[PDB]
């Protein structure tokens, strides 16, 4: 081994850890606000569901 | 048979009655009770009554929006059947005018009539307790026993002679 790899393993750990902070954070705030209400329109639309 | 204060069908205020018998009245006949139970249920807009957010009708969904007549009729016809004593709905003439943008429907509802279970809480009693005798009648007899016999004799004397 050499210090050049220690400066490389850190990059592998840092970037990978950054992924959770993105995905894991978004779900946290999405659950911290109950005002938003999602809806889905499966068929229905043109028969007066407009 | 749901009892409640009577609401005047003509004005909407409490039915205090005619000027000769002014007072307060309770809805007794099932017809009158159901009438006002439907009237209040349809007159209160959904969510506008405090202490109960789920009561009322959601007029805001339809009024002011381009809506399909068929969808509205279903909701109108569904709210009626929430009462447990509704037998059926006979006819339904839903019509819509596009010029004035008004909508007006007609229909009738059929409901039976029940019994009163108990009169203890309402007014009168159904029994016929006896009346105490008067004077020395009890210990010595009654004169009516003579009067009825005399009348029977007189009517029998009347019968035999042809008339």
């Amino acid at each position: 081994i050499s210090p050049a790899q220690q400066a490389q393993a850190d990059k592998r750990a840092r970037d990978a850890a950054a992924a959770k902070r993105k995905q894991d954070t978004e779900v946290s705030n999405a659950k911290s606000r109950e005002d938003i209400q999602y809806t889905m329109f499966v068929s229905g639309l043109r028969r007066g569901r407009l | 048979q749901f009892k409640d204060l009577l609401l005047d069908p003509l004005t909407g205020d409490l039915d205090f009655g005619t000027p000769g018998d002014r007072g307060m009245r309770l809805a007794l006949t099932n017809q009158l009770s159901l009438r006002q139970r439907l009237y209040l249920r349809f007159a209160i807009w959904a969510g506008d009554w405090y202490f109960d957010e789920t009561f009322g009708f959601p007029y805001r969904t339809f009024v002011g929006k381009k809506t399909v007549k068929a969808v509205l009729d279903g909701r109108i016809k569904s709210e009626v059947r929430q009462e447990p004593d509704v037998l059926q709905i006979t006819d339904f003439q839903s019509t819509m005018d596009v010029v004035s943008r008004s909508y007006k429907c007609f229909f009738t509802v059929v409901t039976a009539e029940g019994e009163e279970i108990s009169l203890a809480f309402v007014g009168e009693d159904e029994y016929q307790y006896p009346t105490p005798p008067e004077s020395n009648v009890q210990l010595c007899g009654d004169e009516g026993v003579i009067i009825n016999f005399k009348n029977k004799l007189y009517y029998l004397i009347n019968f035999r002679l042809p008339k």
